[PDB]
DNA sequence: CACGTATGCTATAATGTGAGTCTGACGCGG
DNA sequence: TCCGCGTCAGACTCGTAGGATTATAGCATACGTGAG
């Protein structure tokens, strides 16, 4: 994202800086669901071979 | 592309000559008489007829084909028993016999458990009943208001509405996700626990060890009685067979070598204990 | 200007922004909408009256016959929700619906003057929705969840890449209607426009046309412009237009009169181009070179010969040029195809296009749906018209024409469901415009394309399903039968349009159990959006894209609340102030700016209206009564945020909390938390089981009043006025004048629900909140519901806390509790779970309800009664029999040792099991309730019969206490009316009231007021006796139950769990922990003051977390328990009321710059010390979301509790006494007891029973299972040596049978031998494979 | 199977071998009669469709739905999909002798042992203390001794303790990603319904005490015992098997 | 001989069908 | 070499719910086995 969050936790976002944090935080809560899933059939198809 | 076997099959039908009456007659007089041509003629012209019946016939057992394959067996029975010595129309007879075959073949396949028609044909009445009962009762028919509308006892229709009750797939998931399926919830019930296995192979060993600290003349009749030691599970006038050949020397001697066994019970540490068991 | 109860205990606001809109009813979608399908509406298309026209009415095939549609009716509810829910049947009302046959002749014309037969048939019961949102389907409360889906009217995408490592963006068109097949319009890799009707194959665009009768010509003339070239003389020369050529290169020598512009091979600027058209150039002379290529428009022929020189759309040469000359033809229609912005696209798809004419286009078309079948003309005809031009299978719907028209940029946003011929070619004609350059690409994932179905049309769709089905038969019937036997009820089925909706209520994705463990849940869950289910997206299908929050998320849907999990992004909760527009699109309240000042005129604006403001935001500071006070205030449109003017500010946002959802809005200091940890503060405040005593928070925001009310849980006041009787049961309100109508006797009676079950078996209990002769308004909180204060929301338990570690009792978020947390009861919470025996009928024989059960102890059956049933209060553990039954054995052959056995001890019992229902192993509690359900015709229990003797003597004692009460309060008016114009105080009062009959006065208004109430009087009579006679039949009534079932005894159980180590607890900033001690008193670390803290949690558990909102919440959280220990200690000296009130006025009229003014003063002494005893436990503090307390007005509020403005305090360890050798952060934050209890989770097991095919043990602990080892659990296995500890875990443990018996034997008899064998898996593997037909044997060695 | 409802419940391919034999009957009576071929053949295209829904459902192109629009599973689809026998029966399975809890801390413990409540491991251990009970002559036979446990009574607790003894117990966290997901302790009796785990192997479990949950399963055999003691156990597993760096160590 | 189960026949003429769509990725075969 | 086809996609946990849906005609002779 081209505009960066100028603020902390400490200072409060306000409702756009928390807004617009809230788009990487679900990608990384989704990343952690999916992402788990071909992380681990690499870990299943490397398990099979050797 | 046409790959389904439905649409090729309606193709092949299309592709038919259809009947006059008059033709109808000519063939009909010569089918009965024994043509090959006229009796394979006559089915082939009129299996349109099956289909049209068989397509308001769905949705209710099996599918379209097997319906349609169903209803040409009635064709079949309709050419060999018509009369084209009567006025009246061949497509009018045809008509009930390609009904009832269809609905025959629908009341037995279409039910894993096969239902029998007499059961079937009283269900008819009473689900006809439940709907004009529902029609003015805006609430739905009891067990008891079909019973009394009928004059039929309220047992005989709870054991239908009972035959009504269609199965379960084991095989389908359940918890909405494929999560489990309910075979993985349903336990074999006939086999026991090697817990239970274990309790009873305990209790059988025992038995010999117990059969060998009484009399040598109360376990060899208190044993093959009960079919314990011996093959056959006798009565207190069949021990007799053996060597006993007693009626009151058994019957004393049984209860004696069980008196005995009670204190052996009650000195181990059972008796009351094992009495909940 | 306060209310009642706020007068009780007020909360302090530290917000500034005014806020000119409250918050709205938060369940308004799901009662609005349901309101709408069975609102009776004669125009109004809503629900059952639009689906009766739709389908309706239906005519025979023969056309003899027709049934019509006049109107429907909904019956009363058969049961109420209680007798619902209890009984477990669906809360529903008969729809019975007039139908007229009319019947024609076949003989006359259409003569209707034959048959009309009109009657009222029943058609199912419709499932109703509760006062809260709610159904009762099969006597469980669920929720129907509303649903997200792309809105029907067209939408123009493009493959960006994707198809062809080439990497061409191909455009695509697709119509969505609301029913019928899709028509897909798209590109191919070589400019090919296709259509895919029902996205089936690929066929030519240009097909469609010639479909609805468009030539080659015509159609040339609509996607083309015409370029005319005049042959003069000898010279070439064509009509030209100054700018078409601009952006290209000159292929010739460009001369205007004899004056040369263009040089052959430069390209033309913007100067030649405005010097042409300012000469007004018409004529140009070209070389016949330049027309080889162009396409000519029209069929152009010999006039001679009358034959075809050369067809439309077709590319000219040198001699077909010359050829023209000569015949007579000097001017030449051609296709203006200038590459760039003028693709000649259509032109090169006719020349794919194979067919010809219409007909053999509409046979090709005819010949993809239906491949095989040959053609007929009339066929063709027919499924082309029935496609997208049949008003009965097409319907585009309101909004689909409205969308669609505004997408085509049309003024009429009202119109036909049916696609029109100039549709389909202006959505042609845009898909080549944007493949042009000239148009953009309709965003998907847009709000604006996105719409939401609550109940009401979902409802409405299934009805219209069982109405389908319903038409087949009902003219299938008409066609066949004589029509004058013939009635329209013997047609109709009820079972259809019933099951059809039975099944949408009842098996549909979105129809699930209420989530109910706290008020909170229920109006979380009620307000929910799901793109999945049906018509939705799956999780297979779901990407990265929709999941994340998109822009017009803002004021609509939560960014911050979605489920951690498959489902996140998915699943959404709506946001606070949002709502669904009149078309079913999200809309969000916004302050109209007017010549700069800023209104409090307020908007609702959809997603598409949004983007074209600019919107100021919330923050931004307005200068007292009209405008902003900075000249550059920060706003937001076009999707993205910067500074703008004042003069350019068209509105702004409503309130601060507009973005977030309920659930977050009761965060506290959600402003210095992290979005991913405040996301599991607001999804755990949903799993908050309420305490027994359900405590307020201290640190709160203010939506907590909102919450409690909206949700329904609270009883809360209609009419107001004064209490006349409180009970542990019932509230009696006494109704003012002013809100009392004259009409019915004016005494409101709210029954409280005591002790119930929920749906995941937690508390449900009523209290009143108002005391004996309270006033109370309109609006004001008369009890309590289970997780509620006075009126505001109280999901858990605040506790004094401190930030530091233990001796590793808080290592990893671990959490250290005080013992007098568990003395003082405080998440103590109570169970109610219900079970039930079932009393079934087998092959065999009815089973038997009797106390008299084989081989059972007097210990167990003393606690059951005469029927065996246990008694009311008694308390019971694992095992205990609950309800005694036993199962009719049929010849039970035992064995030689059961045989001796039943010999020995003689107890034979007859033939028959013990099949009793009995307590759960290690759930423990107390008899609350006891339900029988039997059939009618089976003799009653004798413990059923005293349990009809108590409903009926309640009953009768109910409706006698309704008609006394009433009666008096009725004869208290007459009596006040009497006296109006005839003053008989005391001559009244002696003569019976039962004798007033006779009383009268003259004839005036006060005359007709004594009939008003002596007619009242009468119908309440009656009323009470037909109330009785019904009351009397339902406890008498005998119950339909399922069949096989003879009858059922529902127990109901309270367990009271006490808070132990392995139960979770969180706090509201999404920070969790497992207790792992309860320390005693002593050991805990103790204030100055010898107070010991409560909970110990791990400062390590809060800067990695970046949750700083509940450091925050602690700092402000002892401030406002430092004012309530100020506040306790003045109350325990009694001091002056003039004193408190100093006091406490300078407290709420603290902050800098408060919004909220508390002019103590007006409140009554007697207020005043109520108000200060409710303040004691501490000064309940609001900070709003976004609008939050600021640092330095918490450290101002801790100087006023004489607290440090460190919120740090000298903490002593209660074991050694000595002190922390640097100051601890102390104060309460507001804690949670989650649903998550040791209690349930705990399982083990040694050996159960076994799965049926597989012989594994089952899996889950209602099962008694194993844990499941897989295949990764193997692998461990594998890494390291362990392949005894391996082969037992595959085989003595699960599969072998004959091994798992064996090693079970050998391990009592101590030989810890395994003695493995074959695991039954594989031997059943090996018949699946045979079973294919592949052999498989086993080679011997 | 009979359901406990009175009704039954029956695998699909039941279904799929009734359509197999109901269309191979009719053809043979469709042969028996003489029929004319477009009707014959008909018959056999059935025949064929109903064999090959029968064998893999799915692959000939629209799979055969049942009852709920779902389609009938096949044989093939019950050894095929990671859901069919290999990966669900065979590759692993639900075991015996294991049970669950949420896990909590215990900084008291050694790095070699685990809080393991007292119910739990009494139901655990079962055979064990069935065995030693007869051995002392306390318990006459195997049904007095499970009475014996399901009482409670005092002795029992005694007997349990002596079990324990030197007798390691397999914890297990989901997900298993490498071989330190599963660990051997011996056991510490404690009264609490939670499991308490050493912090210093929080790491190889990715242990976080906010609610997570650990598996228990007993090694049965004296070689299982040896194989815990020797190769799984805690502190036995110090380094990582991917890098040298240690995976114990205070936090 | 009664009871359960099954195969029989009905004569106005009627004779042609009929769900949900959209993941993104990769590796062969025609 | 371009494009329909078909095989892929983490590990355990618990809590669940529904049996719902459907229509078939009525009656006589024949076929076959079981009770008194
Ligand atoms: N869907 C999930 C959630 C969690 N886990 C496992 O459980 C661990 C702990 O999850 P969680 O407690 O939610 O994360 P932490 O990083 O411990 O953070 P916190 O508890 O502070 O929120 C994850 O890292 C992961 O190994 C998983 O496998 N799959
Ligand atoms: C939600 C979720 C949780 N877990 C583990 C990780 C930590 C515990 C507690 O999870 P919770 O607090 O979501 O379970 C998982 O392993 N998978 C999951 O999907
Ligand atoms: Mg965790």
């Amino acid at each position: 994202i081209e505009t960066p969050i100028t603020a902390n936790f400490r200072e409060g976002l306000n409702v756009l800086q928390y807004f617009i944090s809230t788009h990487g935080a679900r990608k990384g809560l989704a990343d952690t669901a999916l992402k788990t899933a071909n992380s681990g059939y690499l870990t299943r198809r490397l398990v099979d071979v050797a | 592309r046409v790959l389904d076997a439905t649409q090729l099959y309606l193709g092949e039908i299309g592709y038919s000559p259809l009947l006059t009456a008059e033709e109808e007659v000519y063939f009909a007089r010569r089918a009965l008489r024994g043509d090959v041509a006229s009796r394979r003629r006559m089915i082939e012209s009129n299996l349109r007829l099956v289909v049209k019946i068989a397509r308001r016939y769905g949705n209710r057992g099996l599918a379209l084909l097997d319906l349609i394959e169903e209803g040409n067996l009635g064709l079949i029975r309709a050419v060999e028993k018509f009369d084209p010595e009567r006025g009246f129309r061949f497509s009018t007879y045809a008509t009930w016999w390609i009904r009832q075959t269809i609905e025959r073949a629908i009341m037995n396949q279409t039910r894993t458990i096969r239902l029998p028609i007499h059961i079937v044909k009283e269900l008819n009445v009473y689900l006809r009943t439940a709907r004009e009962l529902s029609h003015k009762l805006d609430h739905e028919p009891s067990a008891e208001e079909i019973a009394e509308q009928l004059d039929k006892p309220v047992d005989d229709v709870s054991r239908m509405l009972r035959l009504n009750e269609r199965i379960t797939s084991v095989d389908t998931p359940l918890g909405g996700d494929s999560e489990k399926a309910l075979l993985d919830i349903l336990a074999d019930e006939k086999e026991n626990g090697p817990e239970d296995t274990t309790q009873d192979d305990d209790m059988k060993q025992s038995i010999v060890k117990w059969l060998f600290e009484l009399n040598a003349k109360q376990r060899e009749v208190l044993a093959r009685r009960f079919g314990l030691l011996g093959y056959e599970a006798a009565t207190l006038e069949d021990v007799g067979r053996e060597i006993g050949l007693t009626r009151e020397r058994v019957r004393q001697i049984q209860v004696e070598g069980l008196r005995r066994l009670r204190e052996i019970l009650q000195t181990q540490g059972l008796n009351i204990e094992a009495l909940f068991l | 200007v306060y209310s009642y109860t706020e007068k009780k205990r007020i909360r302090k606001d530290f917000g500034k922004r005014p806020q000119v809109l409250d918050v709205p009813y938060l369940l308004s979608i799901q009662l609005d909408s349901f309101q709408k399908f069975i609102e009776q509406d004669p125009e109004g298309q809503y629900g059952l009256e639009a689906a009766f026209r739709s389908v309706f009415p239906i005519q025979s095939y023969s056309g003899n016959s027709e049934l019509q549609y006049v109107s429907y009716r909904l019956g009363e509810p058969v049961f109420d929700v209680q007798e619902c829910q209890i009984r477990g049947v669906t809360y529903s009302a008969p729809l019975r619906v007039k139908l007229r046959l009319v019947i024609y002749e076949r003989e006359a014309p259409e003569g209707t003057v034959k048959d009309i037969k009109e009657q009222e048939v029943y058609m199912g019961e419709i499932p109703l929705m509760t006062d809260n949102g709610t159904f009762v389907i099969n006597g469980t409360e669920r929720v129907i969840v509303s649903q997200l889906h792309r809105s029907p009217g067209v939408f123009f995408d493009s493959d960006k890449g994707k198809t062809h490592s080439s990497g061409k963006v191909l455009y695509n068109a697709r119509i969505i209607p609301y029913r019928g097949s899709w028509l897909d319009f798209e590109f191919d890799p070589k400019d090919n426009l296709f259509v895919r009707i029902d996205r089936r194959r690929k066929l030519p665009a240009t097909i469609i046309l010639r479909a609805l009768n468009y030539t080659t010509e015509q159609i040339l003339d609509l996607f083309f412009e015409k370029v005319i070239f005049e042959i003069r003389d000898n010279k070439l020369q064509m009509e030209l237009v100054p700018e078409r050529l601009r952006g290209e290169t000159a292929s010739f020598d460009i001369e205007a009169n004899g004056k040369v512009y263009v040089e052959k091979g430069r390209r033309i600027t913007a100067r030649h181009i405005r010097q042409l058209e300012k000469d007004d150039v018409k004529l140009i002379e070209v070389p016949v070179e330049y027309i080889a290529g162009k396409v000519v428009a029209k069929d152009y022929i010999d006039e001679s010969t009358g034959e075809l020189i050369c067809a439309a759309n077709m590319e000219l040469s040198l001699d077909l040029l010359a050829k023209l000359s000569q015949s007579g033809h000097k001017r030449i229609e051609t296709l203006f195809t200038n590459d760039l912005d003028h693709g000649p696209y259509i032109s090169e798809t006719l020349r794919v296009d194979p067919t010809n004419d219409r007909l053999s286009a509409l046979v090709e078309i005819y010949r993809m749906m239906r491949p095989g079948e040959p053609p007929t003309r009339e066929a063709a005809e027919s499924l082309f018209e029935n496609l997208f031009f049949s008003e009965d299978r097409y319907d585009l719907s309101a909004v689909g024409r409205m969308k669609f028209n505004r997408s085509l940029l049309r003024e009429e946003i009202e119109g036909s469901g049916i696609l029109s011929k100039d549709d389909i070619i202006d959505v042609m004609k845009k898909l080549i415009d944007i493949r042009n350059g000239k148009g953009e690409v309709d965003d998907i994932d847009h709000l604006g394309n996105r719409r939401i179905r609550s109940v009401g049309e979902m409802a409405e769709n299934q009805f219209r399903v069982g109405l389908v089905r319903v038409e087949r038969a009902v003219k299938e019937r008409l066609s066949l039968g004589d029509l004058d036997t013939l009635m329209p009820q013997d047609m109709i089925n009820a079972k259809p349009i019933s099951a059809a909706v039975k099944e949408f209520f009842g098996s549909s994705q979105l129809s699930q159990f209420m989530d109910q463990n706290n008020p909170l849940s229920e109006i979380t869950h009620k307000r929910r959006i799901s793109a999945l289910g049906p018509g939705g997206l799956t999780r297979e299908r779901a990407g990265f894209e929709v999941r994340d929050v998109h822009p017009t998320h803002y004021g609509r849907v939560c960014p911050i609340e979605t489920p951690e999990g498959p489902n996140i992004g998915l699943i959404n909760s709506l946001s606070v102030y949002a709502q669904t527009n009149e078309y079913g699109f999200l809309e969000t309240p916004y302050r109209k700016v007017t010549d700069g000042v800023v209104t409090d005129e307020i908007h609702y604006l959809s997603a598409i209206e949004e983007g074209n403001y600019v919107i100021a935001q919330a923050n931004s500071n307005l200068d007292e009564e009209g405008h902003f006070v900075e000249d550059l205030v920060t706003c937001r449109s076009k999707g993205e945020s910067s500074l703008f003017s004042r003069d350019q500010v068209d509105y702004m946002d409503v309130s601060t909390q507009q973005v977030v959802s309920v659930g977050a809005s009761l965060i506290p200091f959600l402003e210095h938390d992290d979005a991913n940890r405040a996301l599991m503060g607001a999804n755990m405040q949903r799993q908050a089981v309420p305490t027994l005593r359900a405590d307020k928070p201290l640190v709160g925001t203010g939506m907590e009043r909102a919450v409690a009310v909206d949700s329904g849980v609270t009883a809360v006041a209609k009419r107001g006025g004064v209490v006349q009787y409180v009970d542990a049961s019932r509230i009696v309100i006494k109704v003012n004048e002013d809100e009392m109508y004259p009409g019915e006797a004016g005494i409101d009676i709210y029954n409280l629900t005591k002790y119930t079950r929920s749906n995941q078996n937690t508390c449900i209990n009523q209290m009143p909140c108002v005391s004996l002769g309270e006033p109370v308004e309109r609006g004001d909180v008369l009890a309590d519901g289970p997780s509620t204060d006075l009126g505001e929301l109280a999901l858990g338990q605040n506790m004094r806390v401190a930030f530091m570690p233990w001796n590793g009792y808080n290592f990893e978020d671990s959490i250290l509790v005080s013992e007098r947390v568990v003395q003082e009861d405080r998440f103590t919470t109570i169970h109610i779970q219900e079970l039930a025996c079932v009393s079934r009928d087998t092959k065999l024989g009815p089973e038997e309800i009797t106390a008299d059960i084989p081989n059972v102890g007097e210990a167990a059956l003393s606690k059951l009664d005469e029927s065996g049933i246990v008694y009311i209060g008694a308390e019971v553990t694992g095992g205990d029999i609950l309800v005694g039954k036993v199962t009719p054995k049929g010849e039970t052959q035992l064995t030689p040792e059961e045989k001796l056995l039943r010999a020995i001890f003689g107890e034979k019992a007859s033939d028959v099991k013990d099949s009793s229902l009995r307590v759960p192993n290690g759930v423990s509690g107390t008899v609350i309730d006891v339900q029988v359900f039997t059939r009618d015709g089976v003799e009653k229990d004798k413990r059923a019969l005293e349990i009809e003797e108590m409903q009926l003597k309640q009953a009768k004692k109910d409706l006698s206490e309704e008609l006394q009460i009433l009666e008096a309060g009725l004869f208290s008016r007459i009596r006040a009316v009497l006296v109006a114009g005839g003053v008989e105080a005391e001559k009244l009062d002696k003569l019976p009231r039962d004798r007033w009959l006779e009383l009268g006065l003259t004839d005036e208004e006060k005359q007709n007021q004594l009939e008003q109430l002596a007619e009242q009087y009468d119908e309440l009579k009656h009323e009470f006796e037909k109330k009785l006679e019904a009351k009397r039949r339902k406890i008498t009534q005998g119950d339909d139950l399922a069949p096989g079932v003879l009858k059922i005894v529902k127990v109901y159980l309270a367990v009271k769990r006490r808070i132990q180590p392995g139960d979770k607890m969180a706090g509201r900033h999404g920070n969790k922990g497992v207790i792992s001690k309860i320390n005693p008193i002593e050991d805990m670390p103790y204030d100055e003051n010898g107070t010991p803290v409560d909970i110990v949690l791990n400062p390590l558990g809060v800067p990695s977390r970046m949750n700083i909102g509940q450091i925050l919440e602690t700092h402000l959280g002892m401030a406002a328990k430092g004012i309530g220990d100020k506040i306790n200690a003045m109350l325990k000296q009694q001091q002056e009321v003039a004193k408190l009130r100093e006091f406490i006025q300078r407290a709420y009229d603290l902050g800098a710059d408060v919004r909220q003014k508390v002019d103590l003063s007006t409140f009554s002494d007697e207020e005043v010390m109520r108000l200060a005893e409710n303040l004691r436990k501490g000064m309940p503090i609001a900070t709003p979301v976004f609008d939050g307390a600021k640092e330095a007005e918490i450290k101002e509020l801790l100087k006023l509790g004489d607290l440090p403005t460190s919120g740090q305090i000298r903490l002593y360890d209660g074991r050694t006494g000595e002190q922390f050798e640097r100051p601890v952060t102390v104060g309460y934050m507001y804690m949670l007891k989650l649903n998550h209890l040791v209690d349930d989770k705990m399982h083990a097991r040694s050996t159960g029973s076994y799965s049926l095919v597989t012989q594994q043990p089952l899996g889950g602990k209602a099962q008694f299972g194993g844990q499941r080892f897989g295949e990764m659990e193997v692998w461990a296995l594998e890494a390291y040596g362990a392949a005894y500890t391996l082969q037992e875990m595959l085989t003595v443990k699960s599969d072998d049978v004959n091994g798992r018996t064996k090693m079970y034997k050998n391990i009592v008899d101590g030989n810890h031998q395994m003695e493995p064998g074959m695991p039954e898996s594989f031997n059943v593997l090996l018949k699946e494979i045979r079973s294919l037909g592949i052999n498989i044997e086993l080679e011997d060695e | 199977v009979p359901l406990d409802g009175g009704r039954f419940a029956t695998s699909d391919l039941n279904d799929l071998y009734r359509r197999v034999i109901n269309r191979n009957n009719r053809l043979k009576r469709l042969l028996d009669l003489a029929a004319p071929d477009i009707i014959v053949r008909n018959e056999k295209r059935m025949l064929q469709e109903a064999v090959d829904a029968l064998l893999d459902n799915g692959r000939r192109g629209r799979a055969i739905t049942g009852s709920n629009k779902r389609p009938l599973k096949s044989l093939a689809d019950m050894i095929k999909g990671k859901q069919g026998r290999f990966r669900q029966n065979l590759l692993g399975k639900r075991v015996d002798y294991s049970g669950r809890s949420v896990i909590t801390v215990g900084p008291y413990l050694r790095l070699h042992q685990c809080g393991l409540p007292k119910k739990m491991a009494l139901e655990l251990f079962k055979p064990f203390i069935y065995g030693k009970l007869e051995l002392r002559g306390l318990a006459t036979t195997i049904k007095a001794a499970k009475k014996m446990v399901e009482r409670e009574e005092a002795v029992v607790w005694d007997i349990l303790d002596e079990v324990i003894r030197e007798h390691p117990v397999l914890l297990n966290r989901a997900p298993t990603l490498h071989r330190l997901g599963i660990q051997a302790f011996e056991p510490v009796l404690i009264e609490g319904k939670a499991i308490q785990l050493h912090p210093l192997v929080c790491a190889a479990y990715n242990a976080d005490f906010d609610g997570d949950q650990m598996a228990v399963h007993v090694p049965l055999t004296l070689e299982a015992q040896l194989e815990a003691r020797a190769l799984m156990m805690s502190t036995n597993n110090i380094l990582s098997p991917a890098n040298g760096e240690p995976i114990i160590v205070p936090s």
